C-alpha cells in the first residue's frame, strides 16, 4: 500500500552522525533516497538495485550507503556539516518498468548552538459566551509559543472518543524579526465544533521531538523531554 | 582454456557487471605489445629441441644416481620417458605464454601430474631440478642473452615476457 | 570459449605440435581486428540501459498479444522479466565482442536455449523482433565507425540466426 | 531542462486554461505529482505516451512535440495542492522535475455578517469577510485556515489575528490594510 521507514524525526548537532533505515512491504527490487533542500529541489542522491550501486550524482565521498537485504537501505553520514540541513526522502519502484512509490520522509535539523531549544508555553482559550449566544457558534483556539523545532501534531481527544474532523493546523510559521539571527517561529491551529457539543457538557496536546539517549545532556538547564502535564477545558 | 581476453570477462561475470573502461585499458596494452608476445614465443619454439637436451642432461650430471641401477633414468624405455614428457611440459609452457593466461598449464597437464608421479615412483626433488634448468633457458633465449645463438630482433626491452615465463615454470614446480 | 586463439591452439595442441607460423599468423590477425571490436564494446557498455530499454519496447509493440491473461508477461512482474532477459543478451554480445569470438554466446545463452524456452512456453519470435529492431537503429558514423558497425551487427545476425 | 510558464495560475471556478510541463530532450513517460499541505506527494498521473482521465482532470503527451499537458475543470476545495510535473528524459535513467504550481479554492458564502467579538485573555475571529480582499512587515497576521463542518455542509474562511504590545486590541486588527465599509460599530 505505501512505504514507511523509522524514525521519523531526527534532529543533531555539528559532529554526530545520523542514520535513516526505509523499508518497504512491496515486490520491489530498487530503492532511492532523494535529497530534497530547503528550496524543495528534489536530486537524486542514491539509487541502489539489489546490492550494486546503478547512480552516483557526484556524491561526495563523506555519504556512504549501507545496504543489507533488498527490503532494506540505509545512510550513514560521517563529518556531517550544519550547510547539509536538509528533508530526505525513500522512494521504491522496480528498476525497468513501473511508477515510484514515495514515502512520508524525514526531516533534519542541525542547530548552530545546541543552547537556543527551549520548552514550549501551551495555553487554551474559553469560549466566548457572547459569541456561543449570538451565532449559535463556539471556537476553541490552541497556542504554542517558545518551542523547537517544528516536529508537532496536534490531536484533539473529546473524552477519549477519537475524531478526526475539524482538525486544522497551520501549514507554514510567520516570522517576526528578520535577519535577527534566528528568529522564533511558532504556528496557531483552531477548533470548530458544534453548537450542542458545547451547550452540553478536549485537550490540545503538542508533541515534542528532541535528542535521544545518544547525545549528551549534561548541561545545568533542565531537560525539556515529555512528561505528563494535564489541563481541561469545557 | 581461457586466454588473456576471456579471463577478463570471467571476473566482470562474477559480478555481472559490463567489462568497464579501467580492464578494457588493460588489454589494450596486451594488444599494443602483442607484437613482442609472438615475437617472445618463436623463439622459444624455434629452440626447443636443445632447451629439453640442456635440462635432461643437466639434471642428470648433477645427480648421477638417476642412471644407477635402480634408478628412474637407467634404461632407454626411462630415458626416452624422461625426454617425452619433459617436451610435453615446455610445449604446454608455450602455450600459456601465447595464450597469456596460465589456465592452460593448470588444466591440461598440471591437473593431477603430482599424484601420478608419486604412483610411478619418480622422484620430486630431480624432476623440479630439470624443470627450473627448462625456466633459466627459455628466458635466455626470450632475452636473447644465449650465449651460442643469436637471433636478429629490433631493439627494445623484453623484461614483462621473461617475467611472464619465469612464473609459469615456477607454478610447475610449485604443483609437484 | 571459441576465439582465434583458442581455435588455433586446440587445432595444435590436438595433433601435437609446437605453435608454428600458421598459429602464429592467427592471432596476428586478432591485432587489427582488435581496435574495431573494442571500440564497438564501448560504445555498447557506456549506453546499455538505453538499447536495451528500446529493445524491449519494439518487441512488445509488434506482438500485443503477450500481454493477454494466461500468456507470457501477463503480468507486470513477467514483463519486467522480459526485458531483464534481453539485458542477459545484450550484455552476452558485449561480451563477444571483447573476446572476437562467438564463445560467450555459445555456452551461456544459446546452449539450452530451445529447451528452456519451450518448457516455459516462452515465444522465439518475441526475443527476435527485440535484435531486428535493434540492428535497424544501427547507422553510421553518428553511432560507431564503418567497421565497428560491422563488427556489432555480425554479433547480432549470429544471435537472430540461433533463435531462427 | 524544464521550463514552466506561468509559475502560479488561481483560476476561479468555470473559468478555462491549462497547465503545460515542456521538455528539450525525448521522454518516454511523464508522472504527475500532488503534494499535500503536510508535504507529502501523492501520485497523481502515470502515462506513457497516451491520454488518462481522473475526476476532472486529463492528460496528453505527444513524443515527437516534446511537451505535455494538464486541463484543470470546475476546481474543488478538496484539490487544493502543488502540482509537479516529472519526466523521465534525458538518458531514460533518472526523473527531473520542474518548478511546481501552486493552487487554492476559495468557498462559496451564502450570508456573509462581517462582525469581530472581543474574547477575553485569560493571564478576535475575523470571519464571515470577503476573498477579493488581499493581506500582504510588521502586523502579525496568519494565514487563512480552512474548516468544513462535513455534516451540515457550511464552509467559512477564518483567520487570527494577535500581537504582544497591550496598546493594539482586535477591533482594528486589518488597520494597515483597506477595511471594508461594511464594518459594522457597538
Ligand atoms: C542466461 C540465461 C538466462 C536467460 C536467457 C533468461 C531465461 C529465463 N527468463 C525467465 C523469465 C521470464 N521471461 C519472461 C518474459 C517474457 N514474457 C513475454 O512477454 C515474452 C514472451 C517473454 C520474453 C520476450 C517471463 C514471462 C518469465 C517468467 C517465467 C517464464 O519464463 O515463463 C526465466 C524463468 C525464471 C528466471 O527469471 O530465471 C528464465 C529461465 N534468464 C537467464 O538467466
Ligand atoms: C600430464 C602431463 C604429462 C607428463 C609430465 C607425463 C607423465 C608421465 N611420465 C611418464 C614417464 C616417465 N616420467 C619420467 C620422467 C622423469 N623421471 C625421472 O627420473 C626424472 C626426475 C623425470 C623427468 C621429468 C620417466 C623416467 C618415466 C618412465 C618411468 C616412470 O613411468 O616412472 C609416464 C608413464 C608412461 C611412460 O612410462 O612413458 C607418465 C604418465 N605425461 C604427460 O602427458
Ligand atoms: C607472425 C608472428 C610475429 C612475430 C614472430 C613477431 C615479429 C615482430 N617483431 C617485432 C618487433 C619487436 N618485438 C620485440 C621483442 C623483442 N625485442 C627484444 O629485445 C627481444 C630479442 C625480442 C623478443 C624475443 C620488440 C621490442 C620489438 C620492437 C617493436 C615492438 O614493440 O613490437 C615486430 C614489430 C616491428 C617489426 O616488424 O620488426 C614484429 C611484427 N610479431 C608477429 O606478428
Ligand atoms: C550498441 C550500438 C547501438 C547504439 C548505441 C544504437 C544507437 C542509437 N540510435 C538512436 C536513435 C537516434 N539516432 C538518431 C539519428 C538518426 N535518425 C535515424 O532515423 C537514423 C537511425 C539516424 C541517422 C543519422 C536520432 C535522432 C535518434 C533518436 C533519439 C534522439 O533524439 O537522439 C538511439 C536512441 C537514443 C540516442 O540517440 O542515443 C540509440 C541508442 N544503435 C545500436 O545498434
Ligand atoms: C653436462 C650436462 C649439463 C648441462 C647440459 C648443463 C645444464 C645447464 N645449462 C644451463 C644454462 C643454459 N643452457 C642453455 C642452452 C645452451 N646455452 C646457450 O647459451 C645456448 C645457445 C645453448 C644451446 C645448446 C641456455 C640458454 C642456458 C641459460 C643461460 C645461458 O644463456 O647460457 C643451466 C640452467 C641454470 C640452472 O637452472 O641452474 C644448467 C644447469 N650443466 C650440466 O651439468
Amino acid at each position: 500500500t505505501a512505504v514507511f521507514q523509522t524514525p521519523n524525526y531526527h534532529v543533531t548537532q555539528v559532529g554526530n552522525e545520523v542514520s535513516f533505515n526505509c523499508k518497504q512491504t512491496l515486490g520491489h527490487d530498487t530503492m532511492y533516497w532523494y535529497k530534497q533542500d530547503s528550496k524543495k529541489l528534489l536530486k537524486i542522491m542514491f539509487s541502489y538495485n539489489n546490492k550494486q550501486l546503478i547512480v552516483n550524482e557526484t556524491v561526495p565521498r563523506r555519504f556512504s550507503p549501507q545496504s543489507s537485504d533488498k527490503a532494506h537501505l540505509n545512510l550513514r553520514i560521517k563529518s556531517v556539516e550544519p550547510e547539509d540541513s536538509a528533508v530526505y526522502l525513500c522512494a521504491s519502484s522496480f528498476r525497468w518498468v513501473g511508477e515510484q512509490y514515495f514515502g512520508p520522509g524525514t526531516r533534519l535539523t542541525v542547530l548552530e548552538d545546541l543552547k537556543n531549544v527551549f520548552p514550549p508555553e501551551v495555553a487554551v482559550f474559553e469560549p466566548s459566551a457572547a459569541a456561543a449566544s449570538h451565532t449559535q457558534k463556539a471556537t476553541l483556539v490552541c497556542l504554542a509559543t517558545g518551542f523547537y523545532p517544528d516536529h508537532v501534531e496536534l490531536s484533539w481527544w473529546v473524552n477519549g472518543k477519537e475524531v478526526h474532523s475539524g482538525v486544522c493546523t497551520d501549514p507554514q510559521p510567520l516570522k517576526e524579526q528578520p535577519a535577527l539571527n534566528d528568529s522564533r517561529y511558532a504556528l496557531s491551529s483552531r477548533l470548530r465544533v458544534s453548537a450542542t457539543f458545547w451547550q452540553n457538557p478536549f485537550r490540545c496536546q503538542v508533541q515534542f521531538y528532541g535528542l535521544s539517549e545518544n547525545d549528551e545532556w549534561t548541561q545545568d538547564r533542565a531537560k525539556p523531554v515529555t512528561q505528563i502535564v494535564s489541563a481541561e477545558a469545557w | 582454456m581461457l586466454d588473456a581476453f576471456s579471463r577478463v570477462v570471467v571476473n566482470s561475470d562474477s559480478k555481472a557487471a559490463y567489462v568497464s573502461g579501467s580492464d578494457l585499458q588493460a588489454l589494450k596494452t596486451f594488444i599494443a605489445d602483442g607484437n613482442k608476445r609472438l615475437d617472445a614465443v618463436n623463439s622459444i619454439v624455434s629452440n626447443a629441441s636443445c632447451i629439453v637436451s640442456d635440462a635432461v642432461s643437466g639434471m642428470i650430471c648433477e645427480n648421477p644416481g638417476l642412471i644407477a641401477p635402480g634408478g628412474n633414468c637407467y634404461t632407454n624405455r626411462r630415458m626416452a620417458a624422461c625426454l617425452r614428457d619433459g617436451e610435453i611440459i615446455l610445449r604446454y609452457t608455450s602455450y600459456a605464454l601465447l595464450a597469456g593466461d596460465s589456465s592452460v598449464l593448470e588444466d591440461r597437464c598440471l591437473n593431477g601430474l603430482k599424484e601420478t608421479y608419486i604412483a610411478l615412483g619418480v622422484p620430486t626433488n630431480s624432476t623440479v631440478r630439470a624443470v627450473s634448468i627448462m625456466k633459466s633457458s627459455a628466458v635466455a633465449f626470450i632475452s636473447n642473452t644465449a650465449s651460442q645463438r643469436k637471433m636478429a630482433t629490433a631493439d627494445g626491452d623484453c623484461s614483462a615476457l621473461s617475467s611472464e615465463v619465469a612464473s609459469y615454470c615456477d607454478k610447475v614446480s610449485a604443483a609437484i | 570459449m571459441k576465439s582465434v586463439i583458442t581455435t588455433t591452439i586446440s587445432a595444435a595442441d590436438a595433433a601435437g605440435r609446437f605453435p608454428s607460423s600458421s598459429d602464429l599468423e592467427s592471432v596476428q590477425g586478432n591485432i587489427q581486428r582488435a581496435a574495431s571490436r573494442l571500440e564497438a564494446a564501448e560504445k555498447l557498455a557506456g549506453n546499455h540501459e538505453a538499447v536495451v530499454k528500446e529493445a524491449g519496447d519494439a518487441c512488445f509493440a509488434k506482438y500485443p498479444y503477450l500481454k493477454n491473461p494466461g500468456e507470457a508477461g501477463d503480468s507486470q512482474e513477467k514483463i519486467n522479466k522480459c526485458y531483464r532477459d534481453i539485458d542477459h543478451y545484450m550484455r552476452l554480445i558485449n561480451y563477444s565482442l571483447v573476446v572476437g569470438g562467438t564463445g560467450p554466446l555459445d555456452e551461456w545463452c544459446i546452449a539450452g536455449a530451445r529447451e528452456v524456452y519451450r518448457a516455459l512456453n516462452l515465444p522465439g519470435s518475441s526475443y527476435i523482433a527485440a535484435f531486428v529492431f535493434t540492428r535497424d537503429r544501427l547507422c553510421v558514423p553518428r553511432d560507431m565507425s564503418a567497421q565497428a558497425a560491422v563488427e556489432f551487427s555480425g554479433a547480432l545476425d549470429y544471435v537472430i540466426n540461433s533463435l531462427c | 531542462q524544464v521550463e514552466q510558464s506561468p509559475s502560479a495560475l488561481s483560476l476561479h471556478e468555470g473559468t478555462s486554461s491549462a497547465l503545460r510541463c515542456n521538455f528539450t530532450t525525448t521522454t518516454r513517460s511523464v508522472q504527475w505529482f500532488r503534494q499535500n499541505s503536510r508535504g507529502s506527494l501523492i501520485n497523481l498521473f502515470y502515462l506513457a505516451s497516451g491520454t488518462k482521465e481522473n475526476g476532472r482532470l486529463k492528460s496528453a503527451f505527444d513524443s515527437k512535440e516534446l511537451y505535455s499537458t494538464l486541463h484543470i475543470r470546475d476546481a474543488q476545495l478538496e484539490d487544493s495542492g502543488t502540482y509537479f510535473c516529472a519526466a523521465e528524459a534525458g538518458s531514460f535513467n533518472k526523473l527531473t522535475f520542474g518548478a511546481g504550481t501552486r493552487l487554492a479554492v476559495s468557498p462559496y458564502i451564502q450570508n456573509p455578517d462581517p462582525a469581530v467579538y472581543q474574547l477575553r485573555d485569560s493571564k478576535c475571529l475575523f470571519t464571515d469577510f470577503d476573498s477579493q480582499t488581499n493581506v500582504s512587515s510588521d502586523v502579525y497576521i496568519t494565514d487563512k485556515c480552512v474548516l468544513d463542518m462535513r455534516s451540515m455542509d457550511f464552509k467559512s474562511n477564518s483567520a487570527v489575528a494577535w500581537s504582544n504590545k497591550s496598546d493594539f486590541a482586535c477591533a482594528n486588527a486589518f488597520n494597515n490594510s483597506i477595511i471594508p465599509e461594511d464594518t459594522f460599530f457597538p
